[PDB]
């Protein structure tokens, strides 16, 4: 059934699983028309499909042309997400296909179940965790490849960089969710924390800076402080 | 007008015949039911006074044979049987009528309530849902499960309703996933009507039989089937106009007949609110929406 705090270590066992987040698939800017009405303009989006054990991120870029001439785009977006996830699964060798797919929003359950009827043995699960994957577009290199796309495109990343050489996937996921929670709560502050020191760089083939173990502890503490702060600044505590 | 005689009534029981019910006391001199209208299926049903558990009964059509009821003290129930000796049967019935030992099927001469509830129900189709081919009548009870319930356990004793499942490969064309899930017309018209039922009359007959089983025996699975068949129509954007008009009449008489005190459990809140207020056909069931709003506004 649903994924929550009690069954959390299941994410890091050896059953292949994928998280799917659809929160950045259909993206718009809202603006005034010359007549003073309101209109939207779509911008490129992305499906965020993540293996939490390995860090493998299947970033399907959603180009604005897929919305042309379509109605009820927020509904269509969920079905397009499910179509693209189904296509990804079918593209993988049998031994790489997931045994479970966990959707971060419950409105993805029926679209994905219907698109995966051919895969009765793949479990489609919701989660009670409030995961911060919407903040993926605050990662500069991911935002860049999405906004530069001129056509539909799948781009593959490892969202953990090389961390698994030194830490477990439980710890790597905890670091990722802390970074993304911070970026979601105060993007400017979070990004200041991550880059303030110009001597720590981001390798060309990485997403995050090349922190030493000691520096990650400092970074991680600064992100907790930020989240607690904003939580005060927000609630006045 | 036909007759279903009873050998005797050894145990106290409430007997129903279609939408009517009466009490028979233990060893009361009761020898059956006369004046049963020809032209309709009928159901004769039972609830023992000592175990209100297990309502059970028999669907039959007197044009298909001479049927009677006899209590079996081993199996502990009133059993329907066929009498093949037509002269023996006529002799038995005439004696019981002369002695006035039978209740008369009510002859209220103004409305077609039973006709309206059984318009499309045929004994031949009942006998394919309820398989027991050596008898011309069909036994149903409160506990019998459906073939779909069994997929989610005795197959001989099951209700073989047509399986409807909105998240099934039968219901969803590859490449039309969103289209077919949000508008079930393909599944209704091509898969079910053209493919399985052949015509809307047979579809309505199974819908009406499921409702009657859900209401007379509190058969949970029949209730599920009735609602699934309603929802499949209401969730289709493209439905023949005559089918919508007939469905409205069917449901009207079903809601009209339902016991007021069984509404809470016999009516699925989600399906009815969806069907009357959200579905493609939300504006196509005027009679049904009006009786539902005046009789069960709580549910909505
Ligand atoms: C007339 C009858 C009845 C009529 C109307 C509602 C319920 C029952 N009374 C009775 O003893 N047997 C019936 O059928
Ligand atoms: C309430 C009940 C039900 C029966 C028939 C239709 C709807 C509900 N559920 C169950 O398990 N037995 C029932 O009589």
């Amino acid at each position: 059934g649903a994924m929550n705090s009690s069954n959390y270590a299941e994410l890091f066992n050896n059953d292949i699983k994928l998280f799917v987040d659809d929160t950045n698939v259909y993206r718009v800017t809202v603006h005034k028309t010359f007549e003073g009405n309101v209109a939207t303009k779509a911008i490129n989006g992305c499906i965020f499909t993540l293996n939490p054990k390995t860090g493998h991120l299947f970033l399907k870029i959603i180009h604005t042309s897929v919305w042309a001439g379509q109605k009820r785009l927020s509904q269509l977006a969920k079905w397009k997400t499910a179509e693209e996830v189904s296509a990804l699964v079918r593209s993988l060798p049998k031994e790489e296909q997931p045994k479970q797919i966990i959707v971060t929003r419950k409105a993805m359950l029926d679209p994905l179940e219907v698109h995966m009827l051919d895969f009765p043995n793949i479990a489609i699960r919701p989660t009670e965790l409030r995961l911060p994957f919407s903040a993926a577009m605050s990662i500069d290199k991911l935002s860049d490849v999405v906004m530069k796309a001129t056509e539909p495109q799948m781009v593959l990343f490892n969202i953990y960089d090389d961390w698994l050489d030194r830490i477990s996937s439980y710890t790597a996921f905890s670091r990722l969710t802390l970074l993304l929670r911070a970026l979601k709560t105060n993007e400017e502050s979070a990004k200041m924390i991550l880059l303030s020191d110009p001597t720590i760089t981001i390798k060309s083939y990485h997403l995050w800076p090349s922190f030493t173990d000691e520096q990650w502890i400092t970074i991680e503490s600064q992100m907790r402080d930020l989240i607690l702060t904003e939580y005060g600044r927000k609630y006045n505590v | 007008m036909n007759t279903v005689p009873f050998t005797s009534a050894p145990i106290e029981v409430t007997i129903g015949i279609d939408q009517y019910s009466f009490n028979v006391k233990e060893n009361q001199p009761f020898h059956g039911i006369k004046d049963i209208p020809i032209g309709h299926v009928h159901v004769i049903h039972f609830q023992h006074a000592d175990n209100s558990s297990m309502r059970y009964g028999y669907w039959f059509d007197c044009r298909m044979g001479n049927f009677y009821i006899q209590y079996d003290p081993k199996d502990g129930l009133y059993k329907m049987m066929e009498e093949r000796d037509g002269a023996k049967f006529e002799n038995i019935v005439h004696n019981f009528k002369e002695r006035q030992m039978m209740v008369s099927y009510p002859k209220i001469d103004e409305d077609d309530t039973w006709y309206n509830l059984t318009e499309f129900v045929q004994m031949d189709k009942i006998r394919k849902i309820v398989r027991k081919d050596e008898n011309q009548f069909s036994y149903v009870d409160s506990s019998m499960t459906t073939v779909q319930e069994n997929e989610l356990s005795d197959p001989a004793h099951s209700l073989n309703y047509t399986v409807i499942n909105f998240k099934s490969r039968e219901a969803i064309r590859p490449g039309h996933e969103m289209e077919d899930f949000l508008d079930k017309s393909y599944y209704l018209n091509t898969v079910m009507l053209q493919g399985i039922f052949k015509n809307s009359s047979n579809y309505f007959g199974e819908l009406q039989f499921a409702f009657l089983n859900a209401m007379f025996f509190g058969n949970y699975g029949s209730s599920l089937q009735w609602h699934a068949m309603i929802e499949l129509i209401c969730s289709s954007a493209t439905v023949p106009k005559h089918m919508l008009d007939k469905l409205d009449e069917i449901l009207y008489y079903q809601i009209k007949t339902l016991p007021e005190q069984y509404s809470d459990i016999l009516l699925n809140e989600r399906v009815w609110n969806i069907c009357l207020y959200s579905s493609f056909q939300k504006n196509s069931l005027h009679n049904t929406e009006k009786i539902m709003e005046n009789k069960y506004p709580e549910l909505l």
